């Protein structure tokens, strides 16, 4: 039968945080659930206000000679004045106003879309992207002036994407395989024939590729403040709140672009032996597309087109290559650790990254697919949010692939 | 015998994620918050629980999505002209005239998100007995922009937004806790 | 409760003081917006943005098959002051992100599938 | 079977270095994960903070009588004071007040981008055209005057590039062969077709190279103390090589591959296999993405949908092929440790050499070969074998 949630409680509770005011809880998941048997939606950590039982340290951090950032960034004086915003926050920017030129002096230049969310943050809970924790707002002073893209018309590259180039190569590839077999016997008479067709389609609209810098990085004033608020402890589930809500990893190597893919799968069996009768049919039909990146009006259109028999227009695709300029998807990418990005010149920070890197490791083994049960017959287990499961589109039936 | 057929389709518009911690919420959450009485009230946390919610989604994917199951047996339609090829053809045809005839009726309809216009239109055919056109499908789409759905999301209790500043805190998010445990008994 | 050298809200809140001014509402219908009209700061340098219909509505209380009627208990009104910024690819607008919404990608994705077994 | 990421222990820290303010130490690792077991990506280097044990030498690393930028890169008055901003960071307006107009005393020229990408970084690992250690804005005060490619018209030509000859070529190679047999029957095909363009090749110039003001300053930050962590990360982040040399341009390849037999009692079988590809790269995206589309299908094609495509490689190429130098050859002399650097640069690629051999993974099953991807290794096979260890069919 079908398994509930299952758990055991906190079994400890922290001392008081002294600049924090908090106290905190974790809590051992045993079982998630299986076979769609309820979810365990409890919390694997929870925290309480304390009124401190000891004075906080000295609250500021400050970088030295570096301009400390009303922000609370860090970053070299002189740029506060230059147009660029360094700062995360345009008004240091507007403070200065006795050197205010921009990093390009007469270059007439474009914000690259491609650069901005370059670097995305990743769970590996299903290759989710989330937005940025770099900057990509500041150019570090840098003219840069770069003109690469299909409009060859200029663009500046922020500070943080060392790499960020707009190749525009492509790929597809064709198979279609088909086959029939027939046995038939005298003696009674006996007659069976099967058929097989096997697809497969792909086809790659790139778009650029991208690098990000791992040294003087410029982050999110967000992402270099939410280490602040870590316990420094060791607390499990509180940096498995981070490892969730900022990801697992950062990115970087880039495919950007548009993407197509199909397959069909169909097996056919059909027998008869002849007062006796007897007679049996088995047939599995499967036909799937996907497309990602491009704007709906093109990219919608033609997510169907690619199943049918129809032979599909040409300028159908050249509009859906345009598109992809305006709405690229990550193909393929270079995973980082997202503690890299907790930076030298902060408080506590080598304890604040070992602290994120054993947190991978439960984040590793709570989801581990090897404390859930095995499927049934020629099935494999699948992870789903709060359950395992399986399914066995080759005549296997139930959650579990039981019976046939 | 055992027969079914199936068409699916997926329209993604964008995932969204959301914060743990350092979370602002309504002025009428944290009032409701407020209101509750230390003790384990469960009459009035149950009301709170209904609201606001029992659980919330940490992220979903904004979108539309259509589940079209054909409880139609083939041999129905497939003893009078049609071969399951034609059938298919017609689904997405010479031989019988499949869209004039009585002989498609017992499709299904999900349809979720778009304008209604068009999420009537393709239900109006599907329950004729006839396939939707490529240009319908586009245009539902193009509607999705104004009206999404959640086609999927990943799911926490409501007790996690409680902010950690409320006078008895701890004891509220523990009665929470043995609010939520007693829904899971409370229906069959 | 009391937000220190910060600004406690109407309906019972803290705003950090540097928000009050922007035009973010900050405190419920405005009532942050009282008089800052000598320093009325953006926070946005002059840049055009439309605030996201599609992340306005996001984080809907849910219930053991059920949703709310009422749109969210998080305030998607609320932007730290911040700028940050995603934006749709199919009408080139800008739009800012709700401080809820840790994150916002738009993809434009489509996948079908047609399927039959039979015995 | 599946295989799980495997590692070393953290070696024993550095002393704490005393300008860089920082100690660390590494982690190799064993395995990168294999058939899909837990690929795979925790950090080989990773560093500390310290308040160093002794003090930093003298800051400053000027080459004697230069010219001080604001980047702290060495140059000569006459780059400055001609008004070409040489230097990294757009100061000339601080140098000269009289006739400071460019090189080009008249004759003002257009720059070119086919020329600025030019010495492309380039790393073993995943081969990426990573953007150019070399300053290509830097022109030596020169005025420089290409006027080649296909645009007929004038270029300012970079300083560390020695030419940008745009010495063309198209080349088309093609090849079918086929065979017929019976007694049963059987038939086969195989075709093979390339089309290359060679809009032009650049080489870098092979002594007095200007560096972008980042790769200079991103080796100054450098150890000094050989640890794998930080010479990996500009490793990582500028390149293995950066290309001496290289040709740009566009090229096309395709394939067809067909393989068919056929053969009281009654007996009798059929046997067939299809496989089809095409690849397109350089040229902007209309005519590239109708191209390689249109060579999938048998279409017999328009020559203008050809000279379109080859046309706009005149104005978005890609790297055919390249000259690969080692890239410590580019940490300029003249500067405080410079060659405990490159001496340490080539024992971190020589540590590079030895963790990537994907040689130590265990056997693929059947008629398979092992890849390296990055978390996994794994194999692809002959004979319809299947899944990612090829152990079933
Ligand atoms: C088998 O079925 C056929 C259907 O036409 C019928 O004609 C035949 O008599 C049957 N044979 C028997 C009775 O086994
Ligand atoms: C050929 O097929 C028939 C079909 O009934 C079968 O009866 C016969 O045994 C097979 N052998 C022959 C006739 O060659
Ligand atoms: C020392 O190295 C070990 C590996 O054996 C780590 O587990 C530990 O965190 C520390 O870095
Ligand atoms: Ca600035």
């Amino acid at each position: 039968s079908h398994i509930d949630c299952r758990m055991s409680p906190w079994s400890e509770w922290s001392q008081c945080d002294p600049c924090l005011r908090q106290m905190f809880r974790s809590r051992s998941i045993e079982v998630f659930g299986q076979f769609n048997g309820k979810r365990c939606t409890d919390a694997v950590g929870d925290r309480r206000q304390c009124v401190p039982t000891e004075p906080c340290e000295d609250a500021e951090d400050d970088c030295g000679n570096d301009f400390q950032c009303s922000t609370g960034r860090c970053i070299k004086m002189r740029l506060r004045c230059n147009g660029d915003n360094d700062c995360g926050d345009f008004s240091d920017e507007d403070d200065c106003e006795s050197e205010p030129r921009p990093p390009c002096r007469d270059r007439v230049v474009e914000e690259s879309e491609l650069a901005r969310t370059a670097g995305y943050g990743i769970n590996i809970l299903g290759m989710d992207p989330l937005s940025t924790p770099f900057d990509n707002e500041f150019y570090n002073g840098l003219c840069n002036r770069d003109r690469d893209g299909n409009t060859l018309t200029y663009y500046r590259r922020p500070w943080n994407v060392a790499s960020l180039i707009y190749e525009t190569k492509g790929e597809k590839n064709f198979r279609t395989e088909h086959y029939e077999e027939q046995i038939e016997a005298f003696k009674l008479s006996y007659s069976s024939k099967k058929e097989k067709m096997f697809l497969h389609v792909k086809g790659e609209i790139h778009l650029g590729r991208f690098v990000m810098r791992n040294r003087d990085v410029v982050l999110t004033t967000t992402f270099v403040d939410d280490i602040k608020a870590l316990p420094t402890t060791y607390e499990k589930g509180e940096y498995f709140a981070f490892l969730e809500t900022y990801g697992t990893h950062y990115s970087s190597s880039g495919s950007l672009g548009g993407l197509y893919e199909l397959i069909y799968v169909l097996d056919k069996a059909s027998m008869k032996r002849k007062a006796v009768n007897i007679t049996s049919e088995n047939l599995i039909d499967d036909v799937v597309s996907l497309i990602r990146g491009g704007t709906r009006k093109y990219a919608f259109e033609l997510k169907e087109k690619l199943l049918r028999g129809t032979v599909i227009d040409v300028t159908d695709f050249v509009n859906w290559a345009s598109s992809i300029n305006d709405a690229p998807v990550l193909i393929s990418q270079k995973l980082s650790p997202i503690y890299n990005l907790v930076p030298v010149k902060m408080k506590n920070a080598h304890l604040k990254k070992q602290n994120l890197e054993r947190a991978i490791e439960d984040y590793i083994n709570e989801f581990s697919v090897r404390k859930c049960h095995t499927c049934q017959n020629g099935g494999t287990v699948i992870l789903m949010d709060g359950k395992c499961l399986c399914a066995c589109p080759f005549k296997f039936e139930g959650i579990a692939c039981e019976i046939s | 015998e055992k027969m079914f057929l199936h068409v699916k389709g997926e329209i993604h518009l964008g995932r969204f994620v959301m914060r743990n911690r350092d979370v602002v919420l309504t002025t009428t959450f944290v009032d409701d918050i407020k209101a509750l009485p230390t003790t384990y009230e469960k009459g009035e946390y149950f009301a709170f629980l209904e609201t606001y919610g029992t659980h919330y989604s940490s992220s979903g994917s904004l979108g539309g999505l259509y589940e079209l199951i054909y409880v139609l047996d083939k041999a129905s339609m497939k003893r009078k002209g049609v071969e399951l090829k034609d059938i298919k053809r017609c689904l997405g045809c010479v031989k019988v005239n499949i869209t004039s005839e009585n002989l498609i009726d017992d499709v299904v309809s999900l349809i979720r998100g778009g304008t209604r216009k068009y999420a009537f239109e393709l239900k109006e055919k599907l329950l004729r007995g006839t396939v939707i056109d490529v240009t319908d499908f586009v245009n539902w789409a193009s509607s999705i922009n104004d009206a999404p759905v959640l086609i999927s999301q990943k799911l926490s209790p409501i007790y996690n937004l409680v902010p950690v500043k409320m006078k008895n805190a701890h004891l509220k998010k523990q009665n929470l806790e043995r609010a939520i445990e007693d829904y899971i008994n409370e229906f069959s």
